[PDB]
RNA sequence: GUUUUCGUUGUUUUUU
């Protein structure tokens, strides 16, 4: 859950990138080209963000106490 | 390893089967990967050490 | 219709899981469990009957009880102060209480005085979470998004005191089945036919039989045969026991055996038999023989010794067969085939009868063992109301009857059961089977998916053998081959396949009137001249018929099978060598669906898949073109159910590839049978694929079968123990302990059965980057080098979470303690950590920076008689640092006020700590290096993680390789790869692809030294991996005591890391120590280390009975009034406690300080 | 070699336990009873596959 | 493994057939091991037979009870064994 | 071969009547005396071979399991045939093979 | 090499099987007709290897 | 001696006597069962 | 009858034909013993056992 | 107030 700040392997700044990843998939668009277009030049700085596992949205949907 | 089954080692060999697949000679290398059958013959080998 | 490929084949189980899944059995086995066999085990026995034989003139008052219907109610908890809630399973957990719902019954009475309806509590039964009857069963995700469950968390367990706990299905033996042995030679008997003769229907055992022979060849005289009949003290000859049951002639007894009668050697080996019966020559003389060792009373006489050995041989005789009168014909016949089977295999004609085929086993789930035990309970439910209606029949109260059904009797064992493990009785302690029931893990994910599949055979290590723990070619796609325990369970406790289901018991009746559809020949028929080749039927293990034209009904029922109106899981098995047949309907076979390819030659979808595109299509809908589920499949005669037995006597195509018979030159594939000489083969079937004769967790291993099956086993092993994330809602749930990552990552490498198991969204591991070298010289022996970098950002950064518990509690009815705020005054015997955290109630406010000496939880406790308070507070753990996640307050289910505090923490990797990879690869961490001191790539990029090369050698993970290959390549591509095992992938395409990839075919790179940036002379295979973070950390194991608390008998150092343990010194140590020659070392481990007091001995008797005061300087010898010949004695306590003992059991074991000569 | 056997059978005239004393003779195939405290005698054929059990059943048949 | 490592004079230990012959010599024979067949006759006449199996032997034999101890015995099990009948 | 008596069925022992001298099959609870067609008494071979033929059942050559080949068949003629083996299990059972056919089913051997 | 090597010893173990099922495989000293057929393709099998 | 077999903390604080105390206390309870078979009405198999 | 079969069944056994008792079977053992040469050296020596 | 106070049975799973 949650993309890292900063990229493991290599430390780039890769974290405002995830709504825009999300843009980018919902036009039906292939993985590769997408993510070059988000500047993921490193392949870890590219499966970093392909292999990502966000799930905050399955613990958000849980009605919380407040 | 022997005919575990019916006189056969596995139900894709057929009965008496003295042919080297059916009786656990491995017929690949770690390289190549291993055929389901000859897979199980190799996890009898493990199991048994 | 078109050819078979892959996809259509995942489709396939595709539509398997949606109608199925992976907990259908134990679902369905808890429903049939409440909807056929807890109705049947209430009414097993429905007439109770009393009487007042006497007066009233003379009369029957004749108080007499007829039972009725159940009732099954929803789960309510029922608050201990009347404020009655439907209960929800949350608030069981944080309550601590038991997913258990009421049930009732009708007990209706009959007054019947002679001449000569009511709805009572039964009990409360725990429900498994996933039943019909379970409270959140028709409530939608929306209703379980207002009751906090976390949507892949998939039940099949059962709640109990907030306690999750799984009934572990026990596999045994299938009954009613010849097993003959053979017998030790040194011993009379040679072979033994053994047949546990226990009725079908429940599986419940009833009695079995085990006909031994006697004699040897020349030697130990004739071939005699005498069977122990059960209940009987003595051996009785089974010519002599056909006398009894019916057929005195012994031609008879051989038509009931003899079925080739063209042989004279079993004819000359039965003589000696007859020689010996030939003393019994009628019924009568027979069964007063049985009955004179029948193990009955004395003085029974001729007459009801007759009746009784009469009895004995109709029921418990063959009560699979019959316990009633007009079978014993069915007896005699049945046995005397038996015999002749045991004359058979003694003959050695037939190779001996196998001790581990599955097609002779079954395994009892979750269902008919919660049968047997409410068998057990409630054959002690029935019997309470007989002793209570005769302590107020003699006063014929208006008795309430609402008082004598002490309704807590099923409570308490399923309760005990259940908890402590052992299903029977508390009182019944000793022989009670222990881990049928097991706390459900939560560590991760699978910790829970696997563990609710497990299957295991309670023999125990009486005698060790290989044969439970080896793997057998039955076991091929039917259990997975590498999840075994360590050392002392390894090879039991054995997992499924991918694709099996268990039989969850059909009625045998409609099978029976399948088999009989076809003209079936009597057991009475079965005769050596005219049924010189027939075909003996069988059901369930029990004989039930004779026919000569058997191919046209094993034809037909095959076909039935396939068509649905047999039930689609039925065993039908045709011995074509030895002219028989058998169908197999009990609980417990368990059967994997295989892809029907036509085996009638009238064809050419003979040697092609009756499943077809169209079907396959069909399922891609989801529904029917005019519903197509999986049971569509299944009844639509394309796909059917098979057991190993039915297996042994099929033939089975592995891949599409080999289903018609076929008729260059490539390192990169496997081999399929050579058809050399055999140039045909008709495959009866094929497997949807050879990848599912794996198993769950074998489903997420990239390419297993390019690596060792030992180190397969390992990654079976270690899947399980391996950190993750395990449930969406971890946070509501205070567990023991709970580890969530902080950044789970889908493996670069993947299977395709993982689509199905949704690792992308519950992924166990990162994919992190790895070289190849020997740089730093730390990496050797299992140790690794770790990038800081990645570890300051957080690679495998984690959350732990422990849940503390904790209550007050009742001494009397009004004393009890409270959870306060402990003090110098009020509290006595306080302790050294600080107790400023507690604010009002004894408890830490949430989010305080908890660590040890500190108390989270204070509690105070009465002193047994003004300052009469203690402290009974559970501080933080020592060495365990935080801050409180949650803090739960509640009540227990009655009373007392009942707190889960929950605690935090973030766990980041140091030095030592345990990790390892999808490929057995396992070590802990040897050193961490910074960014600047180890080598870059020429694109100044480096690894996360470095191994050692010594590995490969001797580990030989060629998988590994392949993994790191087509994880560069899809993080170049950017795409999810694929690692299915028994696919058509190939490493060289991979290469030539990397090529593409502008980069080495082979991954090597050129690194450049860190310290220096000179290019290091090879180039370095160097890219990515997916690892996984595991449960060993380095800080939980670091442990120095010089001294600390000792245990309260032996005055030694405690044992146990979480109490200061000391090392056991093992006597190894000592011979070692002793080959030393550390003689002061180990007697000061010994004297200072070690237990050590000094007593005062006497000088005349030589023993400790010597009144002792060192202030008083006075030691007198009460046994030799010795006071000046005293002597003082610094030695182990230990020694005392031993003199101690010696002197208990009356024996003086005189020291001496002297030497006597 | 003959074997006495110190049985425990209890006869119905003495109603001493541990009185009735059952001897089997197969070297004449013939077995033998008696009683140690009312001295009684019991005889019952006794085959090849004959038992003092046997003896004793034939016995309880027989008296009564 | 009971074994006995017999070794066999110089002029033995570099013989064979006489060798052999020590061996076989030493391997215990009895007719169970060379036995054929068995099978029993009551012959009617004590000084010959009514059965072709054994008519001309014990007419060339016979040149009490009637009751027969017959038995059939190997003729390539005695030759291994280097003995006859 | 041996037999039972048909009202007696008991053993046929086999014993001597000294006035005629010849051997009998005498059950001993009747009077059933019957003549030996044989003075043979009882046949005990030390070494066992038969059986491996009588005991074929015919729905043999119906068994899909059974491997193929390209072994020849003197009753069936088929070019694609079975191979069995003799039933003994016993340690000197020699590895022969008696090749068997759909319509055959004869005990017969190709070596 | 590897794969001819691997085929010729198979088709050696094909010859041994043929031997064995007419019985024409020769008995070795102390070492059973079947057994004799077992054990000599494993040293055939293990000589591939 | 009482050191031999102390209060054993079945939980915690409350102690369960130790296995030894409780057959010590059979023993004893039996033997003065015994020392009662004399002075009472004991019909052959009571003292048995 | 019954004798005639006693004394059969015994005396298919205990009749010892030839051969040392106790010792079932023999084998032709080889064994390389080293001995001196004339000149002064060793060799090695067949010796049958 | 120097000092200063926890334990066991049974059960399961484990660890090179
Ligand atoms: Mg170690
Ligand atoms: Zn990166
Ligand atoms: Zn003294
Ligand atoms: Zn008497
Ligand atoms: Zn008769």
């Amino acid at each position: 859950m949650i993309i890292p700040v900063r990229c493991f392997s290599c430390g780039k700044v890769v974290g405002d990138k995830w709504d825009a990843y999300l843009r980018l998939l919902e036009e039906g668009k292939q993985e590769g080209d997408a993510l070059d277009e988000l500047k993921l030049k490193r392949y870890c700085c590219r499966r970093m963000v392909l292999t990502h596992v966000d799930l905050i949205e399955k613990f958000l949907r849980y009605n919380p106490l407040e | 390893i022997a005919f575990g089954f019916a006189d056969r080692s596995l139900p894709h060999f057929t009965k008496d089967d003295f042919s080297p697949e059916s009786k656990g000679f491995v017929e690949n290398s770690y390289l190549r990967g291993l055929t389901p059958q000859e897979f199980f013959f190799h996890a009898m080998a493990g199991r048994e050490g | 219709d078109d050819t078979i490929t892959t996809e259509d084949c995942w489709t396939v189980i595709s539509a398997f899981f949606e109608e199925k899944g992976l907990v259908s059995q134990q679902l369905d086995s808890f429903d049939e469990f409440m909807e056929t066999s807890i109705q049947d085990l209430v009414w097993e026995e429905p007439r109770l009957i009393l009487d007042q034989p006497a007066q009233h003139d003379n009369i029957n008052k004749r108080y007499e009880i007829r039972f009725g219907k159940i009732y099954l109610s929803r789960p309510t908890m029922t608050e201990a102060d009347g404020t009655t809630h439907a209960m929800f399973p949350q608030e069981a957990r944080l309550r601590n209480l038991t997913y258990s719902s009421p049930v009732y019954l009708d007990m209706e009475k009959s007054m019947f005085t002679s001449i000569d309806g009511n709805k009572v509590h039964i009990g409360k039964v725990p429900i498994m979470l996933r039943s019909k009857f379970c409270s959140l069963r028709t409530l939608d995700e929306v209703d379980l998004y207002k009751m906090k469950e976390c949507p892949y968390d998939m039940g099949g367990y059962f709640v109990i005191n907030g306690s999750e706990k799984v009934l572990i299905a026990q596999e045994r033996s299938a009954a009613n089945i010849v097993q003959v042995f053979k017998k030790a030679a040194p011993s009379p008997i040679s072979h033994v036919a053994e047949i546990r003769s226990a009725l079908e229907k429940g599986s419940r055992l009833i009695s079995t039989m085990q006909i031994k022979l006697y004699g040897r060849e020349d030697k130990g005289t004739g071939r005699t045969i005498k069977a122990t009949l059960p209940y009987v003290k003595q051996d009785i000859p089974i010519v002599i026991v056909f006398r009894a049951l019916g057929v005195v002639p012994d031609g008879e007894i051989l038509q009931h055996i003899c079925y080739d009668e063209n042989d004279w050697q079993m004819l000359e080996m039965l003589k000696p038999c007859i020689e010996e019966g030939f003393v019994i020559q009628d019924k009568e003389v027979a069964l007063d023989f049985i009955g004179r060792r029948g193990s009955a009373a004395l003085g029974i006489r001729r007459e009801k010794r007759i009746q009784y050995a009469k009895d004995i041989l109709q029921k418990e005789l063959l009560p699979h067969i019959t316990q009633e009168e007009g079978f014993e014909t069915r007896k005699t016949f049945f046995l005397g085939y038996m015999v002749n089977r045991l004359l058979l295999c003694a003959l050695e004609r037939k190779d001996q009868d196998d001790r581990d085929h599955f097609g002779k086993k079954r395994l009892d789930l979750a269902g008919p063992l919660l049968a047997n035990l409410f068998r057990i309970l409630f054959r002690k439910l029935t019997r309470e109301i007989y002793r209570y209606m005769q302590r107020c029949i003699e006063t014929d109260r208006d008795f309430n009857l609402n008082l004598a059904v002490k309704s807590t009797t099923i409570t308490s064992g399923l309760k005990y059961s259940l908890a402590t493990g052992n299903w029977g009785e508390q009182k019944k302690a000793m022989s009670s089977r222990a881990g049928v029931s097991q706390v459900l893990n939560r560590y991760t994910y699978s910790s829970t998916l696997s563990h609710l599949r497990r299957t295991n055979t309670p023999i125990g290590r009486d005698g060790k053998l290989a044969k439970p723990r080896q793997l057998h070619n039955t076991h091929w796609g039917l259990v997975c081959p590498a999840e075994t325990p360590e050392g002392q369970a390894c090879g039991l406790v054995k997992n499924l396949s991918l694709l099996s289901g268990i039989s969850i018991g059909s009625p045998s009746e409609p099978i029976i009137n399948f088999l009989e559809e076809w003209g079936m020949e009597p057991l009475e028929d079965y005769d050596p001249a005219q049924h010189t080749k027939s075909t003996r039927i069988f059901v369930n293990g029990v004989w039930t018929g004779i026919h000569r034209d058997p191919s046209m009904l094993v034809s037909t029922m095959r076909d039935l099978r396939r068509s649905g109106a047999i039930s689609p899981e039925v065993s039908i098995i045709r011995d074509i060598r030895e002219r028989e047949f058998k169908i197999f309907t009990d609980v417990g076979r368990v059967y994997r669906p295989l892809f029907i390819v036509e085996d009638d030659e009238s064809k050419d979808n003979k040697g092609e898949l009756r499943i077809t595109k169209e079907h396959i299509r069909k399922i891609q809908q989801g529904y029917d073109d005019d519903v197509y589920g999986w049971s569509s499949l299944v009844t639509s005669g394309v796909i059917e159910y098979v057991d190993g037995e039915e297996e042994e006597t099929i033939m089975i195509a592995m891949t599409p590839e080999d289903l018609q018979t076929r008729s260059l030159n490539d390192t990169a594939k496997r081999i399929k049978p050579e058809m050399s000489t055999s140039s045909h083969h008709t495959f009866t079937h094929c497997e949807i694929h050879p990848s599912m004769i794996l198993g769950v967790a074998a489903s997420i291993i990239p390419f297993p079968d390019h690596n060792q099956s030992p180190r397969n086993t390992y990654q079976s092993a270690m899947g399980k123990q391996a950190m993750g994330v395990f449930l969406t809602n971890y946070n509501v749930r205070m567990d023991t302990m709970a580890n969530i990552l902080y950044y789970p990552q889908k493996p670069l490498a993947k299977t395709q059965a993982m689509e199905y198991l949704k690792f992308r969204e519950l992924p166990a591991g990162q994919n992190a980057i790895v070289a190849i070298a020997c740089y730093s010289g730390y990496n050797q022996e299992d140790s690794m080098i770790m990038n800081q970098s990645s570890i300051d950002r957080g690679l495998f950064r984690s959350l732990f979470f422990r849940s503390y518990m904790d209550q007050e509690k009742r001494f009397g009815i009004s004393i009890v303690e409270e959870f306060e705020k402990p003090t110098r005054a009020t509290t006595l015997r306080l302790k050294h950590g600080t107790y400023e955290k507690l604010d009002e109630d004894g408890l830490i406010a949430p989010g305080v920076r908890v660590s040890g000496d500190d108390i989270i939880i204070g509690k105070t406790t009465p002193i047994p008689p003004y300052h009469t308070k203690r402290d009974a507070s559970t501080p933080l753990r020592s060495t365990e640092n935080g801050i409180v996640d949650q803090v739960l307050l509640t009540t227990n289910q009655e009373g007392l006020k009942f707190v889960k505090v929950r605690m935090r923490t973030t766990k980041v990797p140091q030095i030592g700590d345990k990790f390892a990879s999808r490929h057995g690869q396992k070590g802990t961490i040897g050193v961490t290096y910074r960014h600047e001191d180890m080598p870059f790539s020429a694109e100044g990029i480096v690894p996360d993680l470095i191994i050692n090369p010594h590995a490969i050698p001797s580990r030989m993970t060629v998988a590994h390789l392949i993994e790191c290959l087509l994880s560069k390549v899809g993080s170049i591509r950017g795409y999810e790869g694929d690692a299915t095992p028994f696919t058509d992938l190939t490493v060289d395409a991979v290469s030539n692809l990397l090529r593409d990839n502008g980069y080495q075919s082979r991954g090597f790179e050129v690194m450049y030294n860190g310290h220096t940036g000179k290019k290091l002379m090879a180039q370095v295979f160097f890219g990515p991996t997916y690892y996984q973070r595991l449960r060993h950390m380095v800080d939980d194991k670091i442990h120095a005591r010089a001294r600390g608390p000792v245990q309260v008998l032996t005055r030694q150092p405690v044992e146990g890391r979480s109490r200061d343990g000391g090392l056991r010194f093992g006597e190894m140590e000592r011979d070692c120590m002793i080959a030393h020659g550390a003689a002061g070392f180990l007697k000061e481990r010994l004297m200072e280390a070690s237990d050590a007091f000094r007593v005062h001995v006497c000088g005349i008797c030589g023993l400790m009975s010597v009144i002792a005061n060192l202030k008083k300087n006075q030691f007198e010898c009460r046994s030799c009034k010795n006071k000046t010949n005293i002597y003082q004695l610094h030695i182990p306590y230990a020694a005392k406690l031993l003199f101690q003992e010696l002197m208990a059991m009356n024996i003086a074991p005189r020291l001496y300080t002297e030497r006597s000569g | 070699i003959k074997q006495k056997l110190e049985t425990q059978f209890t006869c119905l005239f003495c109603n001493h336990d541990n009185s009735v004393v059952c001897t089997l003779d197969k070297k004449n195939s013939i077995g033998l009873l008696e009683c140690k405290k009312c001295n009684l005698s019991f005889q019952a054929p006794i085959n090849s596959l004959s038992q003092p059990i046997d003896i004793y059943s034939d016995w309880i048949d027989a008296c009564e | 493994t009971p074994a006995l490592t017999v070794y066999l004079d110089r002029e033995i230990a570099l013989d064979i057939e006489k060798a052999k012959v020590i061996q076989s010599s030493i391997e215990y024979t009895t007719l169970k091991n060379v036995t054929s067949a068995t099978e029993i006759y009551y012959d009617p006449d004590p000084t010959s037979t009514v059965i072709e199996e054994d008519f001309d032997t014990v007419e060339a034999y016979f040149s009490q009870s009637p009751w027969l101890l017959r038995l059939e015995l190997d003729r390539a099990r005695m030759l291994d064994k280097q003995l006859t009948m | 071969s041996f037999r039972f008596c048909l009202e007696c069925n008991n053993m046929l022992y086999p014993k001597e009547d000294k006035e005629n001298q010849r051997l009998l099959y005498s059950c001993r609870n009747c009077d059933y005396t019957e003549l030996a067609e044989d003075p043979k008494v009882y046949r005990h071979e030390l070494i066992t071979n038969i059986g491996e033929t009588a005991g074929i059942v015919d729905d043999i050559g119906q068994d899909p399991t059974l491997p193929r080949s390209d072994k020849e068949c003197p009753e069936c003629h088929s070019r694609d045939c079975v191979f069995f083996q003799s039933q003994q299990r016993r340690k000197d059972t020699n590895m022969t093979l008696f090749y068997v056919c759909l319509n055959c089913k004869k005990t017969f051997r190709d070596e | 090499e590897i794969t001819h090597a691997i085929s010729s010893a198979k088709e050696q173990v094909q010859e041994i099987i043929y031997k064995a099922q007419h019985n024409e495989l020769e008995l070795k000293p102390g070492m059973t007709l079947r057994e004799s057929f077992e054990g000599e393709v494993s040293r055939t099998l293990n000589d591939a290897r | 001696p009482p050191q031999v077999r102390p209060s054993i903390a079945m939980d915690e604080t409350t102690q369960g006597q130790d296995d030894l105390t409780h057959k010590l206390s059979d023993i004893l309870k039996a033997n003065i069962n015994v020392q009662k078979l004399e002075m009472d009405g004991s019909p052959q198999h009571i003292i048995n | 009858d019954q004798m005639l079969k006693r004394i059969e069944a015994h005396m298919l056994d205990l009749i010892a034909l030839r051969g040392i008792p106790g010792i079932s079977k023999v084998y032709m053992v080889k064994h390389k013993v080293s001995v001196p040469d004339e000149s002064g050296e060793y060799k090695n020596e067949e010796l049958w056992a």
